[PDB]
């Protein structure tokens, strides 16, 4: 209803979801469900363009994700920014004739760059509980 | 926010300048801070006006950070962002001590965790309470 | 699921290679321990736990403590031998012992009041026709307090004690009127009061509306400061209105029926002869007009000198009762380093000073854990045993610690206000305004650390976080992997596993489920080597340590990464040197930090900024306050000269403020502050006094300087009468000495000198002002 506080609505509605969010399906749940008091029409329209051609449209939109989209979201009054344009990524466009040539599926593919390109734990060395006569802590780092 | 073993750059590029790309913008916000310590978890505390709401406010921030919790690591999603209403001094330390040694360290810990530590959160007023020393478990000292 | 240490040895494991069935305690040494061993805690010294309690939001804290004491007390009954309960930390206390004091000099400043008006009276009956009137205001402004949503914190008493001086006024005056109407006129005590109220009607109003008009302005300000001035605000200004309707209702019914007859002890020549010999002396001032306009021009010079140099704070450090020491060791500490360290200052103040009892947690520490970070709580024995103060005993832990053991120790006192910053001093945030890196924004940091070392405004202005420190990055060697005939995949395994302390799942322990906690056992984790000597299977059959396919490398990072606003930041402590204000070393920061490289920011933090705040606003909250009272002194005498008259005593009352400020070295704090406004309205109740009279005989066809020189020796009395009874009652706030006093010191002081300002130099300028003012047009 108009000039209904939008704050306890939005919580209301909040509330209402909190009850129909284990029966979605889990990808829906593990991807979040945004709930924000929105609104119809764009204020302003930022843009970066490149007139000389030396940045491609991917490089304008990785410049803009990474360096101007947050600290325009980051301005007071600024309530969302829709980034018209995707962060650069490491993209593997795999054959599939090639990949049943050899015999493997996709999934294999998925297999070997989550094995071969991994995140490992950091871990502390001499972390408690030291060995009593310890006087050095390095964190250690892995590069995996 | 809590990412276990994780070191404080980690916590600082995938988990804090998510969270701060919307703690920005909430009602009455007089300043807001964030600090990632070697122990694997960030502290983000947003500081409101004097004499603002602290529940409406502390709900402004749960419908912001609704917004970034599905972009968080899964460890952290899956461990749990905890927003409440702090604060910074200890109103008091209860303490258990064993004068006559008949308990160690660990044992005093794990009486103070298991029956204490409850019923003094069961009292009325209380916050919170941290308590400095772990539960009992049975640990296994591999040895590689 | 298993329960017992048996159960979990024996826990089968199929070997990979030969086949023999191993049990887990062939691979691994199993035990109980904790969950995890991140911190520690010594209570006295000795090894022991704790749970530290903190406040729920908006809770109380009395009552929390008396909640929590009494459970204790309750569980006290099943502790096993061997278990002591102790509470080796308590704030509360102070909390029950300050409100208790101020309550005491409420009550205290309630009975010199009274005795004064007692002693200008001299009947308990004419005394405690005004008497009454305090209590019952005060019990409305409580009413009042509760259907606004306030409390009983020291602020609102603070406003309480201020106002018993100001509450009684009313009443004051129209006992003071209906007395001397009996004594020249002899006239019944019913139509004498009824000829005192239509004297002093509108003088009553007047005097009410001025001094609840100046404080309203204050509690608009924004900030703590005003959360500050609003509980003042409404305290003095319902305590004003309540006493106003009571002069205006109770006193004249009091003064009608319960007044005897005049029938009735050297005060009363002397005390004739001086009104005598000060109307004198104003008519020897009179005569020079000039001179003494002159005069006040450079008293008004002095005390605008004096309210612009004079050093400015937010809120008075206090004696707690205890104190903090935050000991930072630098990064590769370990925890034995750090027990050390809280050892040597353990046993430096065991048996040599007088606390009562210091606890240290090991591994936890306000901004970061760590193994190099540790916090101990040592409380002061007491303030009726004690010896040396908080103060001149950090400064005692300070020096006898930054020369001993490595780190950087440093003792430190409680803050002003509970949950604005925790500890007592400035606080600033050093920010990275142009994306100059966190390298850059470090070596920025350590030089104005190197800027601050040699200031004598600045002690120890530390940073208040964790240091930089050595990092070992492993880099694998991929093409050795592939050569070797290793998985990669195995390699990160046995990496992540061999440092990591994994949890698996739960087993039930005596009716609980607790953890199963799995790690390389700690005489495998501990040096570098170790970690290159963990083992693969290669391609040949034949293990290959990691030694061969990794390579460490050696790198400086910043161990903790703050960030504030936004941009990447760093705490910056400090504490500002013994005599300086905090204003001037916040000044001095900033100059400090305009001396650094481009692009570094800085922002003022919790106190800091709140007191940036005060100061940026103490300018707008008089000039508001001071037009307010100039518009309703128009609006109440139909002039624009008579409020420019009572408008030109502000600054003597002001003079008297800043002299007794400067002369017991106290700062321009926000009590401070509040004493300047109640000053001014104060000084404008005295002025009032006069300034109205004067008018009326004015009008009533005399001569405009013997009307004034009337008004004055008529009104004499009763503002003699209320300025002593308010100086009288704001002693207790002056003299008082006990735990929780700098608070009192600091908020009477400058109301004591106003007052004594606004009465011997308000008697003797008011008529000069009315006189001039009036003249010139």
């Amino acid at each position: 209803k108009p000039g209904t506080d939008v704050e306890m609505a939005q919580v209301d509605v909040q509330n209402k979801i909190k009850a129909v969010e284990a029966r979605l399906p889990q990808v829906v749940r593990q991807q979040g469900l945004q709930v924000e008091a929105s609104s119809s029409g764009f204020l302003m329209l930022v843009g970066i363009n490149s007139p000389n051609n030396q940045y491609s449209e991917v490089d304008l939109s990785d410049y803009l994700v990474r360096n101007v989209v947050e600290e325009l979201k980051r301005v007071e009054g600024v309530g969302k920014v829709q980034s018209f344009g995707a962060e650069k990524a490491m993209r593997i466009w795999v054959d599939p004739n090639k990949l049943v040539s050899y015999g493997l599926s996709i999934s294999d593919v998925n297999n070997a760059i989550r094995e071969n390109n991994v995140e490992i734990a950091p871990g502390r060395l001499g972390d408690l509980p030291a060995e009593k006569g310890q006087l050095i802590t390095i964190p250690l780092s892995a590069q995996g | 926010a809590t990412y276990p073993g994780a070191t404080a750059k980690t916590i600082n590029d995938s988990v804090v300048t998510l969270i701060e790309r919307e703690l920005s913008g909430v009602k009455n916000l007089l300043y807001y801070s964030a600090t990632t310590d070697t122990s694997g978890t960030a502290e983000i505390t947003a500081t409101f006006k004097p004499g603002t709401d602290v529940e409406m406010a502390q709900v402004d921030v749960q419908n912001k950070i609704k917004a970034v919790e599905a972009r968080l690591p899964q460890v952290v999603r899956q461990q749990g962002l905890q927003v409440e209403a702090s604060s910074s001094g200890f109103l008091m330390l209860v303490g258990i001590n064993s004068p006559n040694n008949q308990y160690s360290e660990v044992d005093l810990s794990d009486y103070l965790v298991r029956n204490v530590v409850e019923e003094l959160k069961r009292v009325e007023g209380v916050g919170k309470v941290q308590s400095f020393g772990a539960e009992k478990a049975m640990r296994i000292w591999v040895d590689p | 699921q298993l329960s017992s240490l048996e159960q979990f040895k024996n826990i089968s494991l199929k070997s990979k290679t030969n086949g023999s069935v191993i049990k887990l305690s062939d691979v691994a040494n199993v035990e109980i321990g904790s969950q995890a061993y991140n911190f520690a805690i010594l209570e006295n010294g000795k090894p022991a736990t704790a749970a530290a309690i903190q406040l729920s939001p908006g809770a109380n804290a009395v009552k929390t403590a008396e909640g929590v004491r009494a459970k204790i007390e309750e569980l006290k009954l099943n502790l096993p031998e061997g278990m002591e309960f102790s509470i080796p930390y308590d704030t509360a206390p102070f909390v029950k012992i300050s409100i208790e004091k101020v309550i005491h000099t409420l009550l205290e400043a309630m009975v010199l009041v009274f005795i004064v008006m007692y002693l200008f009276l001299h009947n308990v009956r004419y005394t405690l026709i005004p008497a009454i009137v305090a209590p019952i205001a005060l019990l409305g402004t409580f009413t009042v307090m509760l259907l606004a949503g306030f409390s009983i914190n020291v602020l609102t008493m603070f406003g309480m004690v201020l106002a018993i001086g100001i509450i009684v006024d009313d009443a004051i005056v129209v006992v003071e009127n209906v007395e001397r109407i009996m004594a020249t006129e002899g006239l019944s005590p019913k139509d004498a009061t009824s000829k005192a109220m239509k004297e002093i009607t509108s003088p009553i109003i007047g005097i009410t509306l001025v001094l609840a008009a100046v404080f309203l302005p204050m509690a608009f300000a924004s900030g703590s400061v005003g959360v500050i001035y609003k509980q003042f605000t409404l305290t003095m200004s319902v305590s004003i209105l309540f006493s106003a309707l009571l002069a205006l209702i109770l006193t004249p019914a009091l003064c009608a029926t319960i007044l005897k007859p005049i029938d009735g002890a050297w005060f009363d020549r002397s005390f004739d002869k001086v009104t005598k010999k000060y109307e004198l002396m104003l008519l020897k001032i009179i005569k020079h007009t000039v001179p003494m306009m002159v005069i006040f021009l450079v008293i008004t010079g002095i005390t605008f000198a004096g309210m612009k140099y004079w050093p400015t704070a937010f809120m008075p450090e206090e004696d707690q009762g205890w104190f903090m020491t935050s000991f930072q060791l630098p990064s590769d500490a370990t925890a034995e380093r750090t027990r050390n360290v809280v050892n040597q200052f353990e046993n430096n103040l065991k048996d040599n000073p007088d606390v009562k009892s210091n606890t240290a947690i090991l591994g936890w520490g306000f901004s970061g854990a760590g193994q190099n970070v540790a916090v101990a709580f040592t409380t002061l024995k007491d303030f009726k045993e004690r010896t040396s103060s908080a103060s001149k005993m950090t400064s005692d832990v300070n020096s006898s610690m930054a020369n001993s053991t490595e780190g950087e120790t440093m003792a430190v006192l409680p803050p002003a206000i509970d949950e604005l910053g925790t500890f007592s001093g400035f606080s600033l945030r050093l920010q990275d305004r142009a994306n100059l890196g966190m390298p850059a924004l470090l070596a920025a940091q350590d030089e104005l650390m190197a800027m601050a070392a040699k200031n004598k405004k600045f002690y120890m202005v530390w940073n208040e976080g964790l240091p930089q420190g050595d990092n070992i990055s492993l880099k694998i060697d991929r093409e050795k992997l592939s050569a070797l005939g290793v998985k990669f995949s195995d390699v990160s395994d046995i990496i992540s596993t061999s440092m990591g302390s994994m949890y698996i799942n739960d087993f039930p322990n005596q009716g609980r489920m607790q953890q199963v906690i799995v790690q390389v056992e700690a005489k495998s984790r501990m040096q570098l080597k170790d970690i290159l000597n963990l083992k693969v299977m290669g391609s040949s059959g034949q293990l290959v340590s990691l030694s061969e396919v990794v390579t460490p490398q050696w790198n400086k990072a910043p161990q903790q990464y703050n960030r504030y606003n936004g941009r990447p930041s760093l705490s910056i402590a400090g504490i500002p040197n013994f005599d300086t204000s905090s204003g001037e070393a916040m000044r001095e920061m900033e100059q400090l930090i305009a001396k650094l490289p481009k692009g570094i920011g800085y922002e003022w933090t919790g106190i800091s900024l709140q007191e940036k705040q005060s100061e940026s606003q103490m300018a707008f909250l008089l000039g508001l306050s001071m037009l307010v009272v100039f518009l309703v002194l128009a609006a109440l005498y139909e002039s624009w000269a008579i409020p420019l008259s009572v408008m030109l005593v502000v600054p003597l009352g002001i003079f008297g403020a800043i002299i007794a400020i400067m002369s017991r070295g106290l700062m321009n704090d926000v009590f401070f502050k509040i004493g300047l406004i109640t000053i001014i309205g104060l000084s404008a109740k005295n002025a009032i006094l006069i300034v109205e009279f004067a008018k009326m005989l004015k009008e009533e066809g005399m001569s405009l300087i013997e009307a004034t020189v009337a008004a004055a020796k008529l009104r004499l009395r009763p503002i003699l009468m209320t300025s002593l009874a308010f100086t009288c009652g704001v002693i207790p706030l002056v003299i008082a000495t006990g735990a929780s006093s700098e608070t009192q010191h600091a908020l009477g002081t400058g109301v004591f000198g106003g007052m004594i300002s606004a009465t011997i130099l308000a008697i003797f300028f008011v008529p000069v002002f009315f006189i001039f003012i009036l003249g010139a047009v």
